[PDB]
Parts: C-alpha cells; structure tokens; sequence
C-alpha cells in the first residue's frame, strides 16, 4: 500500500519532500519506484523510473533516491511552475499498486478579483424547451469556490454541484454554473444575483 | 513512435463485456521487457493496476477482480483487447492504455484517457445552442458566446469549433452529473463580441456513442 | 535421393604425358631475372599421368564411359579439364567419407564457388545435372543430389553469385582451368588458371603459371579424391531415373605428385616463363 | 537460454576484438578465471566457443574451476583445465516479469553425475530414494524442471543475471580466431623500423615504378635480400631500401706534431649524419 | 586460511630484478582513471593466497 499524503503544499521554490509508506513485505525490495505527475485533464508525466535515475524525455530537476526504505522526489530548481499530483509506483510480490496520491499546490498567489458575468439564453433554446440562465465564474486561483444565489426568492440549487473541475492555461479553475427552469418564462422572473464568494473578495 | 489509441464504448450496460481497443505500433510485443497494460483510474481518485499483457503472452491478472479480469492481444493488428467481464456499477472509471518498456521503467508510455460509465440508461441527442448575448449580458465586457449542450447521459464529449481550426484559446470545461441525471457544458472560448458577426463560429460536437454530428453555426441573435 | 547409376562400358584407362605442366608460385615473393630454386612439391616434367574419359558417344555404336571413382591423395595433384561445356564443376574430399572425418563441398553449379567446410555423409556415387527443358528452351541446373544427411558445418565461403549458361553444344575445346588441390601443414592451398586451347584429344603442350585461388586454414586430413560432373539430361533422349542421363564431353587429366626440386625462372615482369625439373635428364640436372 | 538447455555457438575465422568488451564497463562482472585479462587480444586460436545460461545473483560464484553448487553440479560445470573466460551482467533489466518469470527453466534434482561441457535433455522424472517411480508425481518421485521464476522486486540473490562463456580452446588446426592488430601512420624517406605482417625490420619506405602480382605481396632479390613490399592498407608499391650506413675512419697524423682529426664517413653522401664529397 | 601471507598481482610494467615493491596505489585497468577509488578494473594489485 503505497499510502500518499493528501496535499502537501509549500512556498514556491522549496525542496518539499513528498513520501509514502514503507511499503513492507508485500512489497519485495523496493528497488523499482517510479514517481508519476498527473495533470488534471491530461495523462500523467514520468517525473522519475529508477530509485535516483530520472528518463531523458523530462530530464529537469525532479531529483529524488530512497534512503532506507521509502522514495522522495525532491525538486528544489524547477519548482516555481505548474503542480498536479503526485504518485510512487513500484511492484509487489505478484501485483502492481500504485498506492493513493499526493496533489501537490503550490501555495501563494496574488488573489484580485473573481469573475461574475452573466449570460442569458439567446432566442435558440427558449422554444426548444431548454431555457438555460448559465453563469460564469472564472479568474481565481484558489480550487473551485461555491456559488451562492440570492434571486429575491430562496438560495436553490438547480444543479449547480459541478464547479468545473478543470484548469485553463493560466492555472486558473473556474467555478461555472448553470440554471434548469421552466420551459418559456423570460419577462416573469428578474436577474439572478450570481455573486459567488471568494477567498479574500467575497463580493 | 507513440501511437496509442485508446478506444471502447463509454456508456455500457450493467454486468456487462467491455471492450477496450488499444492500437499502436513501433514497438510490439515481440522483445522481451516490452509490455502492454491497463490501469484503472476513477475520475479524481488514485490510480490501479489491472491487466498486462507481456512478450511472452502472459496475461498477468489482479487479484482484486481476478475472476473477470481477461484481457487479450494481437500482434499483427497491433491492438490490445482488454475484457473487463461482469461490469460492476462501481467500475466506472477512467482506463489508461500503458506500455511496460522495461522492468525499471514503470509504464513509460500512456494513453489519452478513456472514460467508460456503467448504466441502465440509454444514450439521447445533444442540445448543441448557440449563446449569443443579450441586452443584460453586458456585466464587465465578457461577453463570449457559447455551444452550452445537455440533455445526454454519455458524459466524454468533445466541442471542436470549425473541426478544429477557431480552437485557439478555448476555456471549455465539463461539468458533473447534476441532480436530474444530465450532463451539462459549455464553451468559454475567449472570443469578445466584437469579432463575432464577421467570422463563423460552428462548433461540431463530437458524440462517440451516438455517433449524431450536429452541426449549428453561431449569429448574434435579437429580441 | 540416392539411386545408383552406373550404365557403363568400362575400359583399360590410358595415359599421357605431362609436357611441361603442373608449376604454381610456392610463395608471394616478387623477384626479377632470377633463378632460384626450391625443394617443393611440384608436378614431375615427362611423367605418366591418369587420364579419365567421360565423353559419351551415340553414334553406330559408341559407349557410356562415366568414369568418377576414389584415388588416393597422398600430398596432392595436379587437377585439369579440357572440356567445352564446362561439365566438371565439383571436388570432394575426405579420409573414410561416410560421417567420420571433416569433409568438403567445393563445387558451382550455376551460382558461385560455395565452399562449405560441412561434415554431412555424402552417399557413395553422387552427381549432378542440368535439365534442357522444353518449356523454357534454358540450361537451368535442377538436380542437386549430392549429400542426403547434411549435418552441421563449420567454414563458409560463398563468393559472389553470378549466372552460366550451361549450353552443352559439341565441337571444338576452347576453355582449360587447372586446378592443385594441395595441402600442407592445414593450409587448403588452392591455385587456379584459365588458359584457352584448341584441341581434340590430347593435352596441350607447353608452360602455363598456376596463380593461387584461396588459401583456406582448414587443417583436416585429405587422402581420398573425388569428382562430380554433370549430366546434361534431356527429354528427346529415353530412359529413366536409373539409365536415361546424357553424358556430354570432357575429361580430367589428374596426376600425383611427389618430392622434387625444381629450377624456377622469373621473367622481368615477375612471372615464370620456363623451369628446370632439376630430376630428368642430365642435362637437366 | 537457461542452465538446463545450454546452447553452443561456435564461430570460426574471427577478428575477436575484446578490448572494447573490456573497455565496455557495462557488465556486473569481468574477472575470468583463465588468462590474464590482458595480452588476450594478442594470442591467436583456432575458434571461440560461446554459451548461454542464467543463474540467480545468489550463485554467480559457481561458475568457476573448483566450486560445488545445487544448481551448477547439475546444469553446467566447469572444465578442470578452464583457460578461457566467462562474462556475466544483471539480467533484471528487460527478463524479469511481474509474479515471477516462469520463462527460464532449471534442474536441481539428478541421479547421475554431471560432467564438464555436457549438455543433457534429460526431461524424465527423477527418484529421489530407491522406490520406482513408475510415472507418478508423488513420494519418492520429484520433477526435476522446476519452475526458474523471477520477482522484479526481490533482493540481488534472486535476480537474474545472463552468463556468458568464452572457452579459449586449442586444437591441431592452425589458429585462425584472433583480435585487432592495429597499424600507424605511413612514413616516406626516413630510416624507420617498419612492422608489416610478413616482415619485421629497419630501412627507408620510398616509392618506385616496379608493380607486383595482383596475388603477391613481397618481393626480394638475388642474393636473398628484400627490395620492396606492398602496404596492406593501400595496395602500392614500396620500396624498402637500407639506410645509410658506413664507417668512420679518422685521419690523423702524428700525435706529437698536431692533434686535430678529419673524420671519414665512407659510402655515405653525408647529407643524413670543411664539408667536401 | 592465514591471510597474513599475500602477493601482488600485477603491475604496470615488469619488476627490476632485485628491487622492492611495497605500493598500496591500485592498478588502473581499462581507460577510467580510478581516482584512488576501488571498484571495477581498478582491483586491489596484493591478494591473500589462502
Ligand atoms: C548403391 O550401392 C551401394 C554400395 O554398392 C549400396 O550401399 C546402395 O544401397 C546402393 N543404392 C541403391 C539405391 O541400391
Ligand atoms: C607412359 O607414357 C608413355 C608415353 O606416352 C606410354 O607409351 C606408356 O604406355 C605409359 N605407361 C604407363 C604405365 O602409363
Ligand atoms: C519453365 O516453364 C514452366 C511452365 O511450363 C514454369 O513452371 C517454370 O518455372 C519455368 N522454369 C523452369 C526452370 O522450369
Ligand atoms: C556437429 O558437429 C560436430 C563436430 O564434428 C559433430 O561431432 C556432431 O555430430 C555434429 N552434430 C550433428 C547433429 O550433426
Ligand atoms: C590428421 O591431421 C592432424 C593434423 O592436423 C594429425 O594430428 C592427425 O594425426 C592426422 N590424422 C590422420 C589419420 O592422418
Ligand atoms: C611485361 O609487361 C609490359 C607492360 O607494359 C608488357 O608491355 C610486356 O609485353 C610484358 N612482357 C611479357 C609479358 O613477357
Ligand atoms: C583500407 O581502408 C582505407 C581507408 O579508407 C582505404 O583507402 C583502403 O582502400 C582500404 N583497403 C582495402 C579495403 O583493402
Ligand atoms: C648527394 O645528394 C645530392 C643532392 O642532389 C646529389 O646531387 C648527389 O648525386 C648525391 N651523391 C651521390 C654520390 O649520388
């Protein structure tokens, strides 16, 4: 059971180690560990293949070696750049695990101001039974905040468990949300307040 | 060199056969060391390791599912057949088509990424609508259109503006299942409204287990 | 794929004299207008040699002389063919010659010289031939049965692979290869000369060098000698399996050696033009 | 292979270059219990024996001259003789499969003896007492292929390492498989000792008109004396004649009138060692 | 075995006769440079007889 912290997160530019477990009998030797790097959205990066010798397709420097029984990939140059989680892999006695993960941030951001735009349904989807009122909620780093609403009558859910756990080029995780109404009702209702709230702006 | 193509229908019945097709080339399954696996994922959770298949047809199992897990190979297609029988409701996950180069190098080569469901649920048509602003879309200056679908179970499916030639700067992010029991997304492409009547703006949506390619170009609509 | 063929008129072999014949290089020396000699084994001027005919008359009478029997190798011999078909194209050797001691496959029939130093048990009477096809109006080479149990081998030589034309047409020689299959101290010493003649049945007169072919370091023991020609079989000519092989027209004046020493004389371009055979007559010596 | 199905490789008429093997470092281990490591890429022999085992890193040691062993005793032994070399390297690199590489075969369990070079198929049910087995899996009889696996993660002793043995034997033939021989640069006009194949000695490497035998390759005179040679790199004709030699003969007069000296280079132009020719 | 009694092995060149030899420097084997550094073609040149 390659075990894994959940997030281990630190100042930019520091050797944070990452562990896990001592991966007893079960496990042989512990002679083949293999760190992995998982973007979200994309497939995970080999970071490191042997216990101290990294491959040459992301030759950087991701360096790490296993003292006395467990692995640490410490990075110390490189670090300032995009995070993803992590993964020590290694064989055992007649299986492969790949243990938990470890979803390493890197901690301290510039935070200003989120995103709150509104977007009302154009004149395609409200006579085809699909009248949408989508709110978009972007420009904050920080994961994926809650939306909250407010529209003069009761905070509703409508569907709005998603968040959108995906990052854009900037690193930037926005937290979008829909709306499910009733089939055509434009002039009855009024503009949705989609103020969501933010670490450091809660407007 | 790398050439993985990980295919196999996403939306599948309970207990079920499911079939994963994973071409390549270059490398075969002919020099020792050399071998091809798949690894279970769930969507946000760790990985595991259920199926590899080595040089010496050697169709290595996991004793966690070891009474389904069967997998198959093919040497002249150049395709890995991975038969995960009896899909459990809780199978649902997100297979990586792997290749073991050596005993050192744990599975240097990795797919794209394959998200197969398991349902009693039938598939349904998209909703491709266009999102043209309005009168009170106008909140800080974005104002970008949008190809928002719902209304389909399947959730893997891919927008492609112009089959893939206005993709510069595209912001789509999928969604979850929401409480109904639809997905939903939309496109958040950086494109301003400026430059919007003057270009087309055709997002061909891309359903793999329907197979239906709804295609709707994007005008500013009116009142 | 062994079946005997014989179907033969055997005669009383005669001999010829050797003029002037049987002299290679002993070494790679390079000498001008000199006269040195050397104790080697070269072939004895004015001496009786074998003689084997294979020339298979089908006139009023004729006869199926096939001569190709074992002769004892005691240091060497002084190989020739004056033929015009180019027939023989074979040369085994051996001590007992059945799956006991290292033997050869020197022979070519159509592609190259393929000398496979291989260790197979050869069956007593092999031979090839060539087929004159009808439906290809060609000379191709379709009969390959010389050894039936190959077993591994140790040395290979293959030259380069090049194309005949086996065209088995009768007339007048006017093609000679000598040949000295020696051996002295596990060096295969092979020599070879392509001379043109003209004649009908009688060894031409004259001096001819004999320049070196290869020389294979394979140290195996040779007493035995062994020929394999070819059979020109057609289809116009009846017969079987067993009788109905046309022989064509060559034969091979083979003849040992012994001992001698010998007076060579290097021109001033570094070729022997004359010899002394250094035993005949006293004037000779 | 395994130790149980040892092939042989033999290959005749080599140049055996083993001082880039040498050289290689890539290996666990070089050390042969034959010839020195070195001068070995100098000596020359009739042809090279190869073969082809595994052994786990727990028994390495007992593929040498003297050594007892569960697994050699019965596979593969050693000669009592053994010149030649044996080369081993770590296996577990692209041969060791997950669960246990059931590939590789091995054979523990033997009646008889075991002899030095001597490759058996011997695949027949072994009794390990004095009851017959009569084709039976149970007491008393054991199979002796069992079942060479591989953990990829287990300690050194279990992994696998590829063994190599290079038996340098000589025979009656004459020696034909033998490494480099390398040469230098060419030197023109200058009294050097040269160092050809055929020939070893001293003398001036210039050019002629003279062309030799498409065959022949030396070349010498009347009274047994070599004129010129060809350059085995580049077929061309050089002629090696002797430097200048000689000898000096002071003339002097009389000691108690003068005491200066003339010195006489004979057959010498003098150009090479009050000048007058 | 009594590992007081040992020899050399090898050397760079062949020894003087009548000259002592008392080194502990390793033979440098191959073309690496040792270093001063035991491990592969850089064996130790004294060994036990046993
Ligand atoms: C040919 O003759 C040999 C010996 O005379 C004999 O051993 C062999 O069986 C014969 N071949 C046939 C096909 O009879
Ligand atoms: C020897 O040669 C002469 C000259 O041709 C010949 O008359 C004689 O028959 C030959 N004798 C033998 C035994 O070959
Ligand atoms: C000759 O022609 C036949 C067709 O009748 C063909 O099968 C064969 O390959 C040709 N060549 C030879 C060498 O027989
Ligand atoms: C392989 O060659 C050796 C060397 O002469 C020989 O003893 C052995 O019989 C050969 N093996 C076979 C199967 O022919
Ligand atoms: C064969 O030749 C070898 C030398 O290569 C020699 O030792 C041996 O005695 C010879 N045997 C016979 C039967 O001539
Ligand atoms: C020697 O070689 C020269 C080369 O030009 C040639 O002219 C001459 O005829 C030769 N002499 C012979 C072959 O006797
Ligand atoms: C040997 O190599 C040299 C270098 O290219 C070349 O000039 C020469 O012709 C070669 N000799 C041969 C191939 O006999
Ligand atoms: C000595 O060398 C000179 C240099 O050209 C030459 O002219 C002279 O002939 C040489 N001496 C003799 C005796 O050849």
């Amino acid at each position: 059971a390659l075990t894994q912290p959940a997030s281990v997160s630190g100042s930019p530019g520091l050797s944070i180690t990452i562990s896990c477990t001592a991966t007893s009998s079960d496990v042989g030797a512990y002679n083949y560990v293999s760190w992995y790097q998982q973007h979200p959205g994309q497939a995970p990066k080999l970071m490191i293949y042997d216990v101290s010798k990294r491959p040459s397709g992301v030759s950087n420097r991701f360096s790490g070696s296993k003292s006395a029984n467990t692995a640490s990939l410490t990075i110390s140059g490189l670090q300032a750049e995009d995070e993803a989680d992590y993964y020590c892999s290694s064989y055992t006695t007649t299986s492969v695990v790949f243990g938990g993960g470890t979803k390493l941030t890197v901690l301290g951001q510039p935070k200003a101001a989120p995103s709150v735009t509104l977007f009302p349904p154009s004149s395609e989807e409200l006579q085809a039974n699909k009248a949408t009122l989508v709110c978009l909620i972007s420009d904050f780093y920080p994961g994926a905040v809650t939306v909250a609403w407010k529209a003069d009558s009761s905070p509703v859910k409508a569907g709005v468990e998603t968040t959108t756990p995906s990052k854009q080029s900037n690193n930037k995780y926005a937290a979008s949300s829909y709306l499910s109404l009733t089939p055509e009702q434009w002039k009855s209702h009024r503009s949705y307040s989609c103020q969501v709230t933010h670490e450091g702006s809660t407007v | 060199q790398v050439t993985l193509r990980e295919s196999g229908p996403t939306l599948v019945k309970p207990k079920q056969t499911l079939t994963l097709t994973c071409t390549f080339s270059g490398f075969s399954l002919s020099t020792p060391g050399g071998g091809v696996g798949w690894i279970r994922q769930p969507p946000g959770k760790a990985l595991e390791w259920l199926a590899l298949i080595y040089w010496d047809d050697d169709k290595r199992y996991s004793p966690s599912l070891k009474s389904s897990l069967t997998i198959t190979k093919d040497t002249s297609k150049n395709q890995v057949v991975l038969t995960m029988t009896n899909m459990d409701p809780v199978d649902t996950a997100t297979y990586y088509c792997a290749r073991l180069t050596a005993a050192d190098t744990i599975f240097d080569c990795w797919g794209q990424g394959t998200l197969v469901t398991v349902s009693s649920a039938s598939t349904k048509g998209p909703s491709v609508f266009p999102l043209a602003p309005s009168s009170k879309s106008t909140s800080g200056g974005t104002a970008a259109l949008g190809c928002l679908v719902k209304d389909y179970f399947p959730e893997p499916v891919t927008v492609s503006w112009n089959s893939g030639a206005l993709t510069s700067g595209v912001h789509t992010f999928p969604a979850v299942l929401q409480s109904s029991g639809l997905y939903s997304l939309s496109s958040v492409v950086t494109v301003p409204s400026s430059s919007l009547g003057t270009q087309t703006y055709i997002c061909n949506v891309n359903h793999k287990p329907s197979n239906t390619k709804v295609d709707k170009r994007v005008e500013p609509k009116s009142c | 794929q062994c079946v005997n063929l014989t179907t033969r008129t055997q005669l009383p072999p005669a001999y010829t004299n050797s003029f002037t014949r049987g002299v290679y290089y002993p070494d790679k020396v390079f000498r001008s207008s000199v006269l040195h000699s050397t104790q080697d084994l070269f072939l004895p001027f004015f001496s009786n040699v074998t003689w084997f005919h294979a020339i298979h008359v089908s006139g009023t009478n004729g006869t199926k002389r096939f001569d190709n029997p074992v002769l004892p190798f005691n240091d060497g011999v002084y190989f020739a063919s004056t033929e015009k078909s180019n027939i023989i194209r074979g040369w085994i050797f051996g001590t007992t010659l059945d799956s006991k001691t290292q033997s050869l496959l020197i022979v070519n029939n159509a592609t190259n010289v393929v000398i496979k130093v291989c260790e197979f048990q050869f069956c007593n009477d092999p031979f090839l031939g060539v087929y004159y096809h009808k439906n290809n109006k060609s000379w191709m080479e379709s009969e390959f049965r010389v050894y039936s149990s190959a077993n591994n081998c140790t040395f290979e030589y293959v030259s380069q692979p090049f194309l005949m034309d086996l065209e088995g047409k009768q007339g007048n020689f006017k093609n000679l290869r000598e040949f000295v299959f020696k051996n002295i101290d596990g060096y295969f010493k092979i020599y070879s000369k392509h001379t043109p003649i003209n004649l009908v049945r009688d060894l031409p007169q004259g001096f001819s060098a004999l320049e070196p072919l290869v020389d294979l370091p394979i140290g195996i023991n040779i007493t035995r000698f062994q020929t394999l020609l070819a059979l020109h079989r057609s289809y116009l000519t009846p017969g079987d399996s067993s009788s109905g092989w046309t022989a064509g027209a060559a034969a091979y004046y083979v003849g040992y050696l012994q001992p001698r020493t010998f007076l060579l004389k290097y021109n001033e371009n570094g070729t022997i033009t004359d010899a002394v055979d250094c035993a005949l007559d006293p004037l000779s010596e | 292979a395994s130790v149980y199905a040892w092939n042989r490789k033999r290959i005749s008429n080599c140049v055996a270059d083993y001082s880039v093997l040498y050289n290689s470092a890539s290996f666990s281990t070089f050390k042969c219990y034959g010839v020195s490591p070195t001068k070995l890429n100098d000596l020359c022999f009739t042809n090279v024996y190869a073969d082809s085992f595994v052994i786990r890193g727990d028994e390495v040691r007992q593929i040498a001259p003297g050594q007892t062993g569960k697994i050699a005793d019965y596979n593969y032994k050693l000669p009592d003789d053994f010149t030649g070399c044996v080369i081993a390297w770590n296996s577990n690199n692209l041969d060791s499969k997950v669960g246990g590489n059931y590939n590789y075969l091995y054979r523990l369990f033997r009646k008889s003896n075991l002899k030095p070079f001597e490759r058996d198929i011997s695949t027949e049910i072994y009794q390990a007492g004095s009851t017959p087995c009569n084709g039976v899996e149970g007491f008393n009889c054991y199979f002796p292929l069992q079942s060479y696996g591989f953990q990829p993660t287990n300690g050194v002793g279990y992994q696998p390492y590829r063994v190599v043995v290079l038996s340098f034997e000589l025979l009656h033939a004459p020696a034909t498989v033998c490494g480099p021989k390398k040469s230098t640069n060419l030197v023109k006009n200058k009294c050097v000792n040269f160092n050809f194949n055929g020939l070893t000695g001293t003398g001036v490497l210039t050019e002629s008109n003279k062309k030799f035998l498409p065959f022949q390759q030396f070349g010498r005179d009347i009274a047994d004396t070599t004129d010129a040679v060809r350059d085995p790199q580049t077929l061309e004709i050089l002629d090696i004649t002797p430097c200048s030699f000689g000898g000096v003969s002071v003339i002097t007069p009389g000691t108690n009138t003068s005491n200066q000296v003339a010195v006489l280079y004979q057959d010498v132009n003098c150009t090479e060692v009050n000048v007058f020719q």
